[PDB]
């Protein structure tokens, strides 16, 4: 990782600036990793939320109408229950004129 | 500028005929003939052995 | 840079000039004239301009930093050499100010892509 | 034959339903359609009288 | 200038139609199909009609919100008979009942301009100021429309920050863009290219509702319009409510 | 964007499952009328011979006294058109779909809120939200 | 399946369901645990979903308006205008909740592929307009008496420029298409064909597609 | 790739008109009729147009 | 509001920092992005702290 | 101040945010299936951008 | 999406108004819509067990039922 | 690189638009659609489809697919000719397509 | 390709090479080839599989536009030449039966 | 009719009838520099309409079992030609008309160019194809 793939590390140095950093550069290795960690998780959370959303866009895409079309039956069902017994009632009311009234 | 008689579509037989007939003409073409697959392709490639 | 773009603005406001008081219609889309027109000649010399007035900066910290550190600067070639490409590329980004006037997509896609 | 695939072809509704008919049905090689699946998204060009004359006019395969 | 010739002999358009794969457009009354046609200018000093204009938009004008003096109640009356039917003041409830109004609807709406309360940190949504407009385009959601901008005089730019797109109204220049919202939504924007005097006060509102919400608005208050029918109900929406449905 | 530039995919996430009542019954009793091929879009409803008979009648759904009746295409008036025979052919093979689909919705309505729903207030985990 | 008559509709079918035992299909659907509490959300999200509309005491009837920011509607709800009254999603009151997609396409005389490249239609709009004036110099003056202006419209026949019109007016905008229709009337009254004036073809570059014989030029293939 | 080249595949077209101060926005006639012949997705994602 | 069906989408507050609203695919695309651009810093930003 | 502050004071508050605030959501939703999400924080305050 | 919630109104106007339209419908709908003049509204009736549930649950019981026949009948007369 | 760029800019933009300036009698549309392709199905403009996962989450690109389609639903379109498939399951996890060619409408994925 | 079978021409193999070879190179029709290519796989061998490659030319060519019934029954030429672009559902149509044709396997 | 016609009808039945009548408003602007000519009479008018469907007769069949729109352009093309040098002549006749005999004389020998040198032009055409 860096110059240790290289067999004259000082044209290296020199190639890239001339400049010698490398000190630092190591320290940054250890300690950018131990930075990153919970940027990364928090990040984990958030692509989590992110589908999260996209599954319930797809779901009101796709069976929101399906659902109320579904309450929409559902109503008109109980209407036909109620229209059978007015039926049956009405029945009735033919065969007794005024017997019910 | 007459027509001719369009024929009936082909059968199967004559669809792989043409389809041999069609690897084989692509099966003739050079790797240093670059000529992308193309209905002008044939006309370039005489145009261009014409031209040479 | 200014040499280059100062006769640029000087033609594209002249063409303002000469629209307003003599009613040219350069940029009336009526009969001939459009308005992408001076916002093209405008951002041609616009950019360049916006990179004329940046790197001097470039040279007052390319001065002051050696100076106090008492060392050569890290690459003077490439920097200049950086500068230079810099302003090369100015003239061939003015259009990302024009993104969406309405610009065809071969000339936006290259606009973004040397920007 | 591995990348065989309907693309949406004769979609039609695949009976689950056990006491379902239409099913049965379409297990019958000689069930024929209301109208074939290329022609249920071409527009009509009979008129109204023309269409409801020959739906009158029809008879049941069976 | 000229003249329209007496005689003119045009050839007939073959292949425009395609609906059928039949090229002749034209056939006489003996059956036979027409490649050419005679056409004779009879009045020589007549002058041309001018084209008919065949085209018709619903236009909404979207300005901003204007100043009530006063709340005016809702008037309806007979059968142009102004004998008042049904006089009223509605008011939207918290539970979406229009209820009857007991209270002085022009003194809630003055003491709510002049001192209304305020936080550092009210919601867009309860506090605009100039956002607000007379109507708003109301659009389906989940589908492709064909944005055709355009401007009258100058530049403009048709800003939806909910959104995240800008379109840049040019003269002259009929852009298309498509415009797609994937999710119900009223999204607020403003004019993004210095336009003059009111560039600030120029609001937009856009409505992207189910196709079932907007069609509903589509045949309550689009389709209504672009009928050029009389202005009565039982001749022109209901018609449309009764002789296009989807 | 890049190869790996979110650095995670989510892919724990399921599509949203559907748990309606009776939501297959619906979709099957729908595709067998779209397979019917039935012009009247009130064959979508199963209640639709009690709600409008008139379809099994003559058609006529609506009253035109006030409003002017003018068809100019096949695509008018849709609901104002009786059921032809074959329709009503192609409406019978769906019988056992539209019945199993009214048994669902009767017998959803005859469920009731008893207070020995007590977790009422936490369904939504019962309900597979809690993804 | 036993009967040679099977899924044959009887003679005489109502469609009716009458005293008709439901628990037949008990075995035929599959209801979840929490149906019940299913079912009340159903009811609640639909009643707070498809009902935009609100019953007027007044009027003892429904009413709606134009759909309003949130401000508007919270603390102006005593300043509503423009309310209208609810005529209903259907003219019979059947469902409208379907999920929509992308119509078919139209058919296509003069390509939006010429000048696709483009965001800007104007040559697009020029050269769909241009079309256009072709076909309404040769079919003009006989709308009214051959097509669809006549007086019997039982005979209507469509104007053969209808579909290079609506794709003009599709690529051109309102300023655009007035220009261009000032433009055609100047071109009509003075019954400027452009084939009158016509001679670029003479100093345009010969191609493949000038040859004499264009019929014989295609290579139909199976 | 989805909020651009895609203006010849729309449910259907609005003109967007800005004059000084206020937006103009005209649906044309065709419209209409496109938004009668919107397919509907019935069934098990199976459409049908009307 | 359309009836209960709350179509407003931006609800942002005063002293708002992020976008206007992220119910929309580009703005929630654009706020992805962001936050995992800022998460390939780490090194460099650790090198100029060890500098 | 330079790293251990500039990349844990955003993940921290969003943490707080969602843990005691829900992330500020309007609550009187219906349905949580057809219902839009209200994201965690995901815009740092602690960034120049 | 973004639904908000609000219970059935049960408002006595509201509830009047969809009871009036109900009955309508029942009186229409029982004998095949062989009427006259149809007035029923089929999409209000969806609406009639949203709004009022009380009034529902009058309708589906069988002494309640009956209770509005007779009173429905004796308006008629 | 910019001048590479700037010839393929040149190459296909300018002088393709100086070829066509006058209305032309034969294949008029077809001289057209030419000059107009070699400019408009630059890949630059379409390849990204190609490697839609770096962007699209497994729901983002169920949805997008759809949307993609329907985009790209006209036939008239070279560049939807270049542009890559979407008939495609997203290749982390696919939650709504099982197999990428059984489908209930030809022009939707579903 | 947005509406075929490959991520790219290459992947669909030889038929779309000919489908490539068959149309001029600014030509859509290479893209309705290359689906009459994808509704070709594993059925031109067989004789109702290739009728039901047929019958799905027409419904792709319905869908994509506005067909009118019998019409695409009623075509005088359902040959194909290099400049025969999909501006209406019979050029669609006869582009698809085209890529038929070219499949093997 | 009218009274039999509902609001909307009246509307449609109004809207063609004013559609039609638009040359009738235009027979009141005339403009005084014009050159006016001598009109080809009524007789006249329907006499080249008959010989124009008298070559459509003759047209027909070989057109319509034609089946390449190349080849059809290319018949009407070149009768175009002929039609177009005729009609040339005709209009420098008529436009130059002194008086109504004059008209006659131009639009009869049109009329007979058609019937006569038309008819046989045409016919070997169609021979070709
Ligand atoms: C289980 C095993 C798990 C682990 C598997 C892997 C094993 C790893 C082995 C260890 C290793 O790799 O050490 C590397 C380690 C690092 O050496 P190095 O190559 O000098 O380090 C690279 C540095 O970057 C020094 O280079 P530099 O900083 O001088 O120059 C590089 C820098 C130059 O920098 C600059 O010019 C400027 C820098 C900032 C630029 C920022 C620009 C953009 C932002 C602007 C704001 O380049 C750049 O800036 C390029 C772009 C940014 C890249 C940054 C990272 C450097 C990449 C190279 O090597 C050593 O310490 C040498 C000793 C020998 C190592 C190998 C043997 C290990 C022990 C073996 C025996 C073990 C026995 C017991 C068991
Ligand atoms: C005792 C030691 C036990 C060690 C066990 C092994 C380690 C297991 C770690 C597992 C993590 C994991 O997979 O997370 C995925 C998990 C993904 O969850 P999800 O897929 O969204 O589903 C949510 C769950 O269903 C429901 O979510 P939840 O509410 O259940 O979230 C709880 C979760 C939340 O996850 C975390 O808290 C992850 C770890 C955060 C960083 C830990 C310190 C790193 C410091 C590096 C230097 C910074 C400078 O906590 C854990 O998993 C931690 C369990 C062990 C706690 C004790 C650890 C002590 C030693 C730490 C070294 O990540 C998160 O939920 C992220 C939440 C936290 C965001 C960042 C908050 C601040 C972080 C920095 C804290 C301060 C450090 C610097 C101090 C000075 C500041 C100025
Ligand atoms: C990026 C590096 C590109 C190549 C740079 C170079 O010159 O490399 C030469 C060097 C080899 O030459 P060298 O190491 O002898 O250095 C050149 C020395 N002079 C100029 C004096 C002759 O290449 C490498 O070191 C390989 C690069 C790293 C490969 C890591 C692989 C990980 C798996
Ligand atoms: C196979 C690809 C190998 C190289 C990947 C990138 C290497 C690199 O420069 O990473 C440092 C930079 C900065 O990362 P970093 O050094 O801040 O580290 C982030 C923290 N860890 C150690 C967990 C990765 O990486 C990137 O910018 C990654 C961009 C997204 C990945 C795609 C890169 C395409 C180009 C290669
Ligand atoms: C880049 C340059 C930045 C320059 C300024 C950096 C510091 C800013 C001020 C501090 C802000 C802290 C804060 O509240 O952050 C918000 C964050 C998050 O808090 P939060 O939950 O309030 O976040 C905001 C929440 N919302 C968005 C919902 C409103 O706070 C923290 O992370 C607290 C961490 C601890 C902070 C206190 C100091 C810890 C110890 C430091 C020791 C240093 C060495 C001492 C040596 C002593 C030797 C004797
Ligand atoms: C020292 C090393 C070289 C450094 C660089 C020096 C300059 C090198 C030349 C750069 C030219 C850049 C031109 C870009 C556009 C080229 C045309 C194009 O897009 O073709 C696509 C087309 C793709 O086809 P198509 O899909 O556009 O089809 C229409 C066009 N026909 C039908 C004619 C094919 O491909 C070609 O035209 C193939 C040839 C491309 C390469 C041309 C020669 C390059 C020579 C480089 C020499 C380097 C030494
Ligand atoms: C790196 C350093 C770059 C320095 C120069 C930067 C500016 C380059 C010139 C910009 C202006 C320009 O020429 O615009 C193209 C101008 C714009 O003129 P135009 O407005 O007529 O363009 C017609 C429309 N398009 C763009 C579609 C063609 O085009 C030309 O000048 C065409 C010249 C002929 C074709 C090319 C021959 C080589
Ligand atoms: C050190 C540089 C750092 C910054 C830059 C980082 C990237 C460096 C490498 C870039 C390589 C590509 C540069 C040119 C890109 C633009 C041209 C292009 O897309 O060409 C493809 C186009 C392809 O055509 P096309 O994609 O434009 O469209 C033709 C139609 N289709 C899509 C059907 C092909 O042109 C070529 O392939 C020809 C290139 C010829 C020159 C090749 C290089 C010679 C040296
Ligand atoms: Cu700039
Ligand atoms: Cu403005
Ligand atoms: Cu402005
Ligand atoms: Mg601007």
């Amino acid at each position: 990782m860096g110059s240790v793939w290289f067999r004259n590390r000082y044209w290296w140095y020199r190639s890239l600036y001339d400049d010698y950093v490398a000190r630092e550069a190591k320290l940054a290795f250890g300690i950018a990793a131990f930075i990153w960690l919970p940027h990364y998780y928090w990040g984990i959370h958030l692509n989590r939320a992110f589908e999260v959303n996209f599954s319930h866009r797809n779901y009101a895409h796709e069976w929101g109408p399906r659902r109320n079309r579904l309450a929409h039956s559902l109503e008109f069902e109980q209407f036909d229950m109620i229209l059978e017994n007015w039926q049956d009632l009405e029945d009735e009311y033919a065969q007794r004129g005024d017997g019910m009234l | 500028g007459f027509e001719t008689v369009v024929p009936a579509p082909p059968t199967r037989d004559d669809e792989l005929r043409m389809i041999k007939a069609t690897e084989e003409q692509f099966l003739q073409q050079p790797r240093y003939k670059l000529y992308m697959n193309e209905a002008h392709r044939i006309a370039k490639m005489n145009h261009g052995d014409r031209h040479n | 840079m200014l040499a280059t773009i100062t006769p640029v603005l000087g033609a594209a406001v002249i063409m303002m000039a000469f629209d307003r008081h003599w009613q040219t219609t350069f940029f009336e889309y009526a009969y001939g004239g459009d308005p992408i027109l001076s916002q093209h000649l405008f951002w041609f010399f616009g950019h360049p301009e916006v990179y004329v007035l940046i790197i001097p900066t470039f040279g007052f910290i390319n001065m002051i930093v050696p100076h106090n550190n008492t060392r050569r600067v890290a690459s003077k070639h490439h920097m200049i050499w950086a500068i230079y490409v810099m302003a090369y590329m100015g003239y061939l980004v003015w259009g990302h100010h024009m993104y969406l006037v309405g610009l065809d997509h071969r000339s936006r896609t290259m606009y973004s892509t040397i920007t | 034959a591995l990348n065989k695939r309907n693309w949406g072809y004769n979609a039609h509704y695949k009976p689950e339903l056990e006491r379902s008919m239409k099913k049965v049905l379409y297990a019958d090689p000689n069930y024929k359609f209301p109208i074939e699946w290329p022609e249920r998204y071409m527009a009509e060009t009979k008129t109204l009288e023309q269409v409801m004359d020959e739906e009158e006019n029809w008879e049941y395969y069976k | 200038p000229g003249e329209v010739l007496p005689l003119r002999i045009i050839k007939y358009p073959l292949g425009l139609e395609t609906i059928h794969n039949n090229i002749f457009e034209n056939t006489n009354n003996e059956g036979n199909v027409e490649l050419f046609r005679l056409r004779f200018n009879s009045n020589s000093s007549k002058m041309q009609h001018k084209l008919v204009q065949d085209t018709i938009y619903l236009t909404l004008k979207q300005k901003r919100y204007n100043r009530k003096k006063v709340v005016a109640p809702q008037i309806k009356y007979y059968k142009k008979t102004d004998l008042v039917k049904y006089t009223g003041k509605p008011y939207l409830s918290n539970d979406k009942l229009l209820k009857q109004s007991i209270y002085d609807q022009t003194t809630q709406y003055k003491l709510i301009k002049k001192n209304k309360k305020r936080g550092e940190l009210i919601p867009v949504t309860l506090a605009r100021r100039i956002l607000r407009t007379k109507k708003t385009l109301v659009l389906p959601a989940h589908v492709n429309i064909t944005l055709i901008t355009n401007s009258y005089d100058i530049v403009h730019s048709w800003f939806i920050p909910g959104l995240g797109i800008k379109l840049d109204c040019v003269p002259g220049r009929s852009t298309h863009h498509t415009f797609f919202i994937d999710n119900v939504g009223f999204y607020y924007g403003q004019c993004a290219e210095i336009c003059g005097r009111y560039h600030h006060h120029m609001p937009i509102r856009v409505c992207a509702l189910p196709f079932e919400h907007f069609l509903l608005w589509w045949n309550t208050f689009g389709l209504p319009k672009m009928l050029n029918t009389v202005s009565r109900k039982r001749f022109e929406t209901h018609y449309e409510l009764r002789k296009y449905s989807w | 964007m890049a190869l790996f530039f979110m650095a995670n995919t989510a892919i724990s996430v399921p599509s949203v499952l559907d748990t309606s009542p009776c939501m297959k019954q619906m979709l099957a009793y729908e595709d067998c009328v779209l397979d019917a091929n039935v012009p009247q879009q009130e064959v979508i409803h199963p209640q639709w011979p009690t709600i409008w008979p008139r379809l099994l009648t003559d058609g006529k759904l609506l009253e035109f006294d006030k409003v002017p009746f003018h068809p100019e295409n096949i695509y008018n008036y849709t609901y104002m058109r009786p059921l032809t025979k074959k329709n009503k052919q192609y409406l019978y093979e769906c019988e056992e779909e539209r019945f199993v689909f009214k048994a669902c919705l009767r017998k959803v309505i005859s469920l009731k809120k008893t207070d020995k729903h007590t977790s009422w207030d936490t369904a939504e985990v019962a309900n597979l939200q809690l993804t | 399946d036993l009967p040679a008559d099977y899924g044959k509709m009887p003679a005489g079918y109502n469609f009716l369901t009458r005293g008709k035992d439901w628990r037949e299909y008990d075995k035929d659907f599959i209801l979840r645990t929490d149906a019940v509490w299913e079912k009340f959300q159903l009811e609640h999200f639909f009643r707070n979903y498809m009902k935009c509309f609100f019953f007027d005491h007044g009027l003892k009837k429904y009413q709606m308006f134009e759909p309003e920011d949130m401000y508007t509607v919270v603390f102006e709800g005593w300043a509503l205008d423009d309310l209208i009254t609810f005529p209903g999603f259907t003219p019979t009151g059947r469902t409208n909740s379907y999920q929509i997609g992308l119509s078919p396409r139209q058919r296509t005389v003069v390509p939006t592929q010429t000048f696709y490249q483009m965001q800007d239609y104007y040559m697009l709009c020029g050269l769909r307009f241009e079309r256009w004036f072709r076909c309404d110099l040769v079919y003009h003056d006989q709308r009214h008496t051959k097509f669809d202006q006549v007086k019997n419209q039982k005979n209507y026949k469509t104007y053969p420029c209808y579909r290079e019109y609506y794709e003009a007016q599709y690529a051109c905008q309102d300023d655009m298409f007035d220009f261009l229709m000032e433009l055609a009337y100047a071109r009509r009254a003075a019954d400027n064909f452009e084939s009158d004036f016509a001679s670029h073809e003479l100093t345009t570059l010969p191609t493949f597609y000038d040859t004499p014989k264009a019929a014989e030029r295609k290579t139909y293939t199976y | 790739r989805l909020i651009e080249w895609q203006n010849e595949s729309s449910l259907f077209t609005v003109r967007v008109r800005a004059r000084q101060w206020y937006w103009i926005y005209k649906f044309e006639l065709k419209n209409f009729t496109d938004i009668l012949s919107t397919p509907k997705n019935i069934g098990n994602n199976r459409w049908q147009i009307n | 509001m359309w009836g209960n069906l709350w179509t407003e989408a931006s609800y942002q507050l005063n002293f708002n920092i992020g976008f206007s609203s992220l119910r929309s695919d580009v703005l929630i695309h654009l706020a992805q992005w962001q936050y995992w651009w800022w998460f390939w810093f780490a090194l460099i930003w650790s090198f100029y702290y060890f500098i | 101040i330079v790293l251990t502050w500039g990349w844990s004071s955003f993940q921290i508050g969003g943490y707080n945010y969602e843990r005691f605030d829900d992330n500020g959501e309007r609550r009187n939703t219906l349905y949580w299936k057809l219902s839009p999400v209200e994201f965690p924080q995901s815009k740092l305050w602690n960034r120049p951008s | 999406m973004e639904v908000k919630y609000r219970g059935p109104s049960d408002d006595k106007l509201e509830c009047e108004f969809l009871e009036n339209n109900l009955l309508s419908c029942l009186r229409e709908k029982s004998v095949q819509d062989n009427v006259a003049k149809m007035t029923c509204r089929p999409e209000f009736l969806v609406w009639f067990f949203l709004e009022c549930p009380t009034k529902a649950a009058v309708y589906h019981d069988p002494k309640g039922l009956r209770n509005i026949f007779i009173q429905d009948k004796i308006k008629q007369k | 690189v910019c001048g590479i760029y700037v010839i393929h800019v040149i190459y296909n933009y300018m002088i393709p638009y100086y070829w066509v300036s006058t209305p032309l009698k034969n294949d008029e549309f077809t001289r057209l659609r030419m000059k107009d392709y070699i400019a408009s199905t630059v890949l630059e403009e379409v390849y990204g489809i190609s490697y839609a996962e770096w962007g699209w989450l497994p729901h983002d690109f169920a949805y997008n697919r759809m949307r993609g389609l329907a985009g790209y639903m006209h036939p008239d379109d070279p560049r939807a000719m270049c542009t890559s498939t979407f008939h495609r399951k997203h290749k982390y996890i696919e939650h709504e397509v099982e197999k990428v060619g059984d489908y209930h409408h030809m022009t939707y994925p579903k | 390709m947005a509406q075929t079978a490959h991520q790219n021409r290459y992947q669909g193999g030889l038929c779309y090479a000919q489908c490539n070879e068959l149309f001029s190179f600014w030509n859509p029709s290479i893209q309705q080839c290359w689906k009459g290519c994808d509704f070709g796989v594993g059925r031109v061998n067989d004789p109702e599989g290739r009728i039901e490659a047929q019958q799905m030319c027409k419904r792709w060519a319905a869908e994509l536009y506005w067909t009118y019934k019998g019409e695409l029954d009623t075509i005088k030429d359902l040959r194909v030449h290099a400049d025969m672009y999909p501006t209406t559902p019979q050029n669609v149509y006869r582009a698809c039966l085209a890529g038929v044709r070219r499949q093997k396997f | 009719n009218v009274e039999e016609m509902d609001t909307i009808q009246k509307m449609n039945y109004e809207a063609t009838v004013n559609m039609g009548r638009q040359d009738l408003i235009t027979r009141e602007y005339t403009f005084y520099s014009d050159y006016e000519f001598i009109p080809i009479q009524e007789d006249r008018k329907q006499q080249m309409e008959d010989a124009l469907n008298n070559l459509h007769k003759i047209i027909h069949p070989t057109v319509t079992q034609l089946k390449k729109k190349a080849n059809v352009q290319e018949i009407q093309d070149r009768v175009f030609r002929k039609l177009q040098g005729w009609e040339g002549e005709l209009n420098t006749c008529v436009f130059s008309a002194k008086n109504v005999r004059d008209s006659n004389f131009c639009a009869d020998r049109f009329t007979n160019r058609i019937n006569t040198e038309g008819v046989e032009f045409v016919k070997q055409i169609l021979r070709e194809y």
